[PDB]
RNA sequence: AGCUGCUCCCUAGCAUGCUACUACCG
RNA sequence: GCGGUAGUAGCAUGCUAGGGAGCAG
């Protein structure tokens, strides 16, 4: 299960990056750091709350709409 | 300033998908993903820049040295070397990057071209009586890695390689194409050279026992004495070529571009401390000699060192005694013991070198009584002169010779059966090979029909693993076979329907066959 | 890399030569170049002899030797000519089935626009061709629109007057308003940020929007975009549905809205509507119906430009609330009563040039007799939207064509939806002019209305009409008839109550030396719509095609909603014309 | 490839030979039909080796030239098929904290900052209604990221501070409801 | 290859042989014309064949002297491009100051990394955190390489400009902080 | 945006070499 | 009937060049 939380933090990190998220430099150090903390991790929960709180920098902008993108 | 950042790695859905229909990844299993690509914040060029700090001024003992650069000297007796003309250099991948300020105009093809073969000349004879500093560039590496530090090479400006090039070619090149002696780089782990090199270093020791190591941080934690030593080694074959003075010119040349040169690092210029920069032309080679160094002075402290009134053989107590007048009462170099001692070192330590990635096949029953080096000499060498501590969680040692290194060049060994003879095989980490599926740049995969070879090379690399008593192991290598035939037959359905033909004639078909790949680990060589 | 126009087939052969370069079927391909005068076809890579120092583009020649294409005298002698079986070796060569009838497209590719017979063939054809032959339209008339000479001002004479010199070996655009220019301020580094400019004869007269202060050295220029490739069709499919689909009715009915409800239903009824909107019978009350006639109903203002949103956005601030409009103007002064760049949001009120891609509940196209092919289909591209209202006439003034020069072209062919309007039939119709009497609205419904426009309140007798001949007088892009403008101060003499009206003009230049002369304010035929006044005149100046065509004369007579002074100089519709007719002073 | 012009000639000389040495006739004669059957498969074969040649070069431009094409069309869509294969991965997550803010965001209620983890730190929820606030706080209890926290200060749209008690049903149509909410982790 | 002087010759042989084989005479003739054919051919073969490899030889001496005159035009656009920027970049630095440390050596040679310490006109730093802010540049004036600078166009990461009121300890953690401060040298 | 070493795949060329067919001469 | 030579096609080996990709330090 943990490998599905570390291959959709990368997919995510790399649709943060094309949104343009550097450009605010502590807003990327605090994702990379994110970001390298759940690929390193061992276990699934510390994971899973990372995981939480890299998708709020995801859902904070308006870049993404979401309602579409939820299509089912 | 600019500040350079490290993108992640993209994500090939599909492969994954594919491995998890297979029943892979499950927990509980040996196979885990572990190699990603991690990303870097903005100042990470930088923060990598200043691990520098770990370079100290040095004293070595020069008595001692003195003797370990006649010993490292004589291991080098093997091969040629002299100064080439313009028209004879061999240079490969003309379009890579000039340096700075260089690369502002084109690649190297257009300062390899715009030279005449007269210009060139008159340049590497203008660099002999004289001295031309240069700007290095720092560039960020990007590939799979199993650490998050990043790392950090160095892009040296054309004029420097261009001419050293002409200086060490002919060395480096006869060095490269020979056969059987203690370094190894040129010689290939296919067509059976594996099994060679480990017969080759298991020559004749009597009770042998492997040891091999790996230095931390070994660019940047080298001193500035041993990086000298080496140039001097490499350029001590032009006896009949160059003059003593222009000799000495292309010394200061290298240490001016090598060794101090003013890293240009982000958007100004700093002073590189010392240590080798790791982006020019003869750093795996300089690497070599720095290994042998440390081993010769390691055997010269175990052998001195012991307490020479307990010592029963004879003639290693006369060879510790001679050792001592020659390393401190005398002066002058004495062929006839340096001669002696090279024989002792290579009847009872044999070695294996890459650019610091080593190999030693020692007999122990000597070691055990401190008349070789053991593998803590090695600690107390690397730190006295080298200013690093050597963990023991770096260093390993074997005792069981059916089984191989425990690690060498990143690629264990194992024994099978190939026919009716045991050959040894280099045979990578799975989870390595499985990181290279998944985790790729943006249509160099994640679409597999556009590349297919990537995959075909994959399997070559990954076939070993099918004779592996870990069940968990050989899947690997079916998998990807099942995922060459998807690609293969997948992308002949789907031109044919943008299309109305099949291809007419392929022979694609070994490609998804072991025999392909088998024949790769044999010794008859089809190139 | 997609499929090609006619035949929908995935290709990769674009037509070099040919204007917007479009994907062209391998076969079909070979059709296109073999007809026309484009040989050039460009691949992932180009057909282009890669051999140094060459200049061969027909493709005809081009042979093909190992990775690359030959000409005859470069090749090795391993070739394969790409120029065989009639078929242009191409993507897809098999999954092609080519068009028996090339020749459609053969014109509008081979077309410079020059008569009404290129319009008649772009609008007749189907919806891809229809599409590419506008694309190709715009285009060409923006590369025409640059290949003019530069504004240039040399001096600076006063207020709203320059001395203005022009580029050597280009000509002059006219000098009139249908063409703003956009200068830019030069400076030592480049030209930014002037603004848009309309000259007129003054010495010349720039109208700036805002305020200004232009020096020497500074020169204007016809700003031209990036034409780009539409995707959507200009009326989504038809399809009449059994009940009101998407939108719940409404409970209690206004008096002002009885008349529009009735026509309501079967606007929701099915997808989309067509409407016979006459000038001045309230189509802008008509779109705010909707929003009362379905409250939660999202619909969108929609108009060729600013100031015809403006007029839904004049009935906007009345009756719909302000809490939920929007008005979204690109990064020009115009109304912004509502809250700008603003996509969620209910009532939202833009041009088609500048609203995001949206979903609708019900779409209003304000004014689409000026709203092209082009214009058309861009709003089916930004919005599917689940109901279609087209507010406008055909018998209403088009975009005026910089680049139709013989022929006029007939009001049916405007674009898509203007031309089932007079084939099938309007859906709606508002049987009330609020503004004309009836002097106006019975003479004009026997033009071209079908004697379908009935009178509102009475026949005011206020609207006149004079016989006349006068002697033209024409300059660069301007005529001036001289008896007319000795004959409208004639006639305003003797009732001082006649100088509260307006002057009407054809070329606005005839009545600048009229405005000099009296001093009346001045109007413009072509974009005189919008705007009414109770007392209004006109000059009839030309009688040629131009000017007193039946429909483009309609817009300037329903000016006046109690009487409109006008002196026909022709007699083609002064015969048809029931005004009253007293003598020549 | 059989319907070339000179199979026929082939074939003509094949049965010729045939002919003869079913009928054994001369020693000669039929060196005739050696010195044009011979040549016959000479014009054949030539003819016959470059049209295969050409099919297959054919085949392998025309597929370098889809692989071209099919590269140049997948790096111009890449951001928006990322953001569905993160979706789809994301939905077959099935993880109930990630489903909580999912559905909550796409509904209106999007943090204003980095959601923290620790059992200090302030969170900022934006609720721009009075049904979204319903299900989401319930008194002094903030429930969010499947989390408890605990309600702070809640402010209008124009930063007048609104006192907890006041907001209801019926005096929802009064405030500037893009209400934000300080919150602390439990 | 068909205005060679063996286009004729094999046309006027080939013409006699299909005359004479309608004609049929003799079975010498139909010797003589084989004869003719078989060596009209050797003519035919070195007319026809060796030329179409001078053909060969003579394109591929013309594209390598395409290419080498390219690659001389490269090497002309690069010669201008850097005597234009030694030329345009050497106009910065020669102060009056430079030409007086330069007198005042003893042979006329003085280090590298002296020059730009007693010269600059212009002093950047880089702060990590405001601790090291503190103890270096606090204050609109600060003093570095025995020199008197005046803090000017503070600016943080995203190279926006922080005016100096703004740094203090508290508001510390609001800033992208390797911040570079630029300062003049003042006299 | 570096220096190497090894390996797989596609194409082009020269040369070498082999085989098969045709022609000339001895 | 043999050999030699000159052409044509096919096949193999190898050397060089160009392009793509992977691994190790
Ligand atoms: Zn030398
Ligand atoms: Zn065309
Ligand atoms: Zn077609
Ligand atoms: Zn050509």
């Amino acid at each position: 299960k943990m490998s599905d939380v570390k291959c959709t933090s990368v997919v995510l990190l790399s649709v943060l990056q094309q949104l343009r998220v550097e450009s605010s430099s502590k807003l990327w150090a605090q994702c990379v750091q994110l970001h390298n903390d759940i690929l390193l991790a061992k276990d699934t929960t510390e994971a899973f709350e990372k995981m939480v709180s890299l998708l709020s920098v995801l859902l904070s902008m308006q870049g993404a709409v979401d309602i579409n993108k939820l299509c089912e | 300033v600019a500040f350079q950042t490290v993108k992640p790695g993209n994500f090939n859905k599909d492969f994954y998908d594919f491995a998890v229909s297979k029943g892979f990844f499950k927990e509980g299993s040996s196979v885990e993903l572990k190699h990603f690509f991690f990303a870097q914040d903005g100042n990470a060029a930088i923060s990598d820049y200043d691990y520098y700090r770990y370079n100290l001024p040095t004293m070595c003992d020069i008595r001692q040295l003195l003797f370990v650069v006649e010993v490292v000297d004589k291991y080098f007796d093997c091969y040629d070397g002299g100064c080439i003309n313009a028209n004879q250099v061999i240079v490969n991948n003309l379009d890579k990057s000039a340096g700075f300020p260089f690369n502002k105009w084109g690649k190297a093809r257009l300062y390899y071209d715009s030279m005449s073969y007269e210009d060139q000349d008159a340049l590497f004879a203008y660099t002999k009586r004289n001295v031309i500093p240069t700007i290095t560039q720092m560039n960020l590496k990007y590939a799979i890695s199993a650490k998050n530090r990043a790392r950090t090479v160095a892009g040296v400006s054309i004029c420097s390689t261009m001419t050293n090039r002409q200086f060490h070619q002919k060395l480096l090149k006869s060095i490269a194409a020979t056969r059987g002696a203690t370094v190894v780089i040129g010689t290939s782990k296919f067509y059976g050279g594996w099994h060679n090199m480990l017969k080759t270093v298991y020559s004749d020791v009597e009770n042998p026992h492997l040891m091999g190591w790996d230095y931390p941080k070994c660019d940047r934690a080298m001193p500035n004495m041993l990086r000298i030593m080496a140039s001097l080694v490499l350029a001590r074959k032009h006896t009949t070529c160059c003059s003593l003075s222009h000799r000495f010119y292309r010394l200061a040349n290298e240490c001016a571009q090598v060794l101090s040169e003013m890293v240009m690092c982000g958007g100004s210029l700093y002073v590189k401390p010392g240590g080798t920069s790791s982006g020019d032309a003869t750093t795996a080679y300089a690497n070599s000699v720095f290994n042998i160094c440390q081993a010769v002075t390691a055997n010269v402290n175990a052998l001195l060192s012991t307490d020479g009134n307990k010592i029963a053989d004879k003639y290693v107590r006369n060879l510790q005694h001679r050792l001592y007048e020659c390393l401190y009462r005398n002066r002058d170099v004495d062929t006839d013991f340096v001669n002696e001692f090279y024989a002792y070192l290579r009847k009872h330590f044999s070695m294996m070198i890459l650019s610091d990635d080593a190999v030693v096949c020692f007999n122990s029953t000597y070691a055990s009584q401190g008349l070789v080096a053991s593998i803590k000499n090695f600690k107390s060498v690397l730190y006295y002169q080298n200013n690093v501590f050597m963990s023991e969680a770096k260093c390993w040692t074997e005792t069981d010779l059916t089984k191989g290194p425990h690690e060498f060049c990143s690629q264990h060994t194992m024994l099978v059966k190939q026919g009716d003879d045991y050959v040894y095989l280099p045979y990578p980490d799975p989870s390595r090979i499985l990181g290279a599926g998944c985790f790729v740049d943006d249509i160099v995969k994640t679409d597999g029909t556009l590349m297919i070879e990537r995959f075909v090379s994959l399997a070559i690399d990954a076939y070993p693993l099918t004779k592996h008593p870990n069940q968990e192991y050989a899947d690997v290598f079916h998998l990807y076979l099942q995922y060459i035939r998807k690609l293969h037959d997948e992308l002949t359905g789907h031109m044919l329907d943008m299309y109305s033909v099949m291809l007419t004639n392929n022979n694609t078909s070994r490609y998804w066959e072991p025999e392909f790949y088998e024949a790769m680990y044999t010794p008859h060589t089809v190139l | 890399v997609g499929a090609c126009v006619l035949c929908n087939s995935q290709t990769s052969l674009r037509c070099g030569a040919c204007i917007r370069r479009p994907f062209l079927c391998c076969k079909c391909c070979y059709d296109h170049v073999i007809s026309t005068s484009h040989k050039l076809v460009l691949s992932v890579n180009p057909y282009v002899c890669n051999a140094p120092g060459c200049d061969v583009t027909d493709v005809t020649q081009l042979y093909l030797g190992g990775m690359s294409y030959y000409c005859k005298s470069h090749k090795p002698p391993i070739s394969f000519p790409l120029c065989a079986n009639g078929q242009v070796f191409g993507l897809y060569k098999n999954t092609c089935v080519g068009s028996d009838n090339v020749t459609d497209f053969n014109a509008i590719a081979t077309c410079d626009w020059t008569n009404a017979g290129d319009y008649i063939l772009a609008n007749t054809c189907t919806e891809r061709l229809k599409l590419f032959a506008a694309e190709t339209l715009k285009a060409t008339e923006e590369t025409f629109k640059l290949s003019y000479g530069i504004a240039t001002v040399r001096e600076v004479l006063s207020d709203r007057e320059l001395h203005l010199s022009w580029e050597v070996g280009k000509p002059r655009p006219p000098l009139n308003r249908n063409y703003v220019f956009t200068g830019y301020r030069v400076t030592k580094n480049s030209k930014v940020q002037i603004g848009e400019y309309t000259f007129e004869k003054g010495a010349v007269v720039y109208r700036g929007t805002t305020t200004y202060k232009l020096n020497v050295g500074d020169y204007f220029v016809l700003t031209s975009h990036t034409v780009m490739p539409l995707s959507a069709p200009t009326l989504v499919p038809q399809e009449h549905y059994v009940r009101i689909t998407g939108l719940y009715p409404t409970l209690n009915i206004s008096d002002e809205f009885s008349s529009n409800v009735a026509n309501y239903q079967k606007v929701g009824m099915q997808k989309y509507s067509t409407l016979q909107g006459p000038p001045g019978t309230g189509k802008s009350h008509f779109a705010i119906g909707l929003a009362l006639y379905y409250p939660s109903a999202r619909i969108v203002y929609t108009a060729c430009s600013h100031a015809a949103v403006d007029a839904l956005c004049e009935k906007a601030l009345k009756y719909l609330p302000i809490d939920k409009c929007s008005r979204i103007i690109p990064a020009v002064e115009c109304f912004d009563k509502f809250k700008v760049n603003s996509t969620l949001e209910q009532y939202v009120f833009c041009t088609v040039n500048a609203l995001p891609e949206t979903t609708a509940d019900i779409v209003v196209f304000d004014e689409i007799s000026m709203a092209t092919n082009y214009d058309l289909s861009v709003v089916n591209a930004r919005l599917r939207a689940k109901h279609y209202v087209y507010i406008g006439d055909p018998a209403q003034l088009p975009a005026p064509r910089t680049l139709l020069t013989k022929g006029t072209l007939e009001p049916e062919y405007f674009n898509s939806v203007c031309r089932l309007m007079k084939t099938i039939g309007p859906d709606m119709f508002l049987g009330t002019c609020r503004r004309c009497p009836a002097e106006i609205v019975d003479t004009v419904s026997a033009l071209v209305y079908d004697n379908k426009l009935k009178a509102h309140k009475d026949k005011s007798a206020q609207c006149f009409k004079m016989f006349y001949k006068g002697v033209i007088t024409h300059d660069v892009s301007s005529a001036i008839n001289r008896p007319q403008i000795g004959v409208v101060r004639e006639f305003l003499t003797r009732n001082p109550a006649w100088r509260k009206a307006v002057f009407i003009s054809p070329y606005n230049s005839q009545n600048a030396v009229a405005s000099k002369i009296l001093g009346l304010p001045t109007q413009t035929v072509d974009s005189s719509q919008g705007s009414e006044y109770d007392y209004v005149i006109f000059t009839q100046t030309t009688e040629t095609a131009h000017s007193c065509n039946v429909n483009r004369f309609n817009v300037a007579i329903t000016r006046a909603k109690v009487g409109i002074l006008c002196i026909m100089s022709d007699r083609d519709l002064y015969d048809k014309l029931q005004f009253t007719s007293l003598e020549i002073p | 490839f059989s319907s070339l012009p000179s199979y026929a000639a082939f074939a003509t000389a094949q049965e010729a030979y045939e002919q003869a040495v079913a009928n054994g006739d001369s020693e000669v004669v039929l060196k005739k039909l050696k010195k044009s059957l011979n040549v016959a498969k000479s014009e054949f074969d030539r003819d016959a080796a470059m049209q295969r040649k050409l099919e297959k070069m054919a085949d392998q431009a025309m597929t370098q030239m889809y692989k071209q094409a099919r590269s140049e069309d997948k790096r111009a869509k890449v951001t928006s098929a990322m953001q569905t294969m993160l979706f789809t991965m994301l939905r077959k997550l099935d993880n109930d904290a990630l489903n909580n803010i999912i559905n909550n965001a796409r509904d209106g209620c999007v943090p204003l900052n980095i959601i923290p983890l620790t059992t200090a730190a302030k969170l900022m929820v934006v609720i721009p209604d009075y049904n979204t606030y319903k299900n989401t706080c319930d008194g002094t209890t903030f429930t969010y990221a499947s989390a408890l926290w605990e309600i702070q200060q809640v402010v209008d749209a124009d930063s007048k501070i609104v006192q907890l008690s006041e907001i209801s049903m019926d005096n929802s149509p009064n405030l500037a409801w893009p209400l934000i909410v300080t919150a602390l982790r439990a």
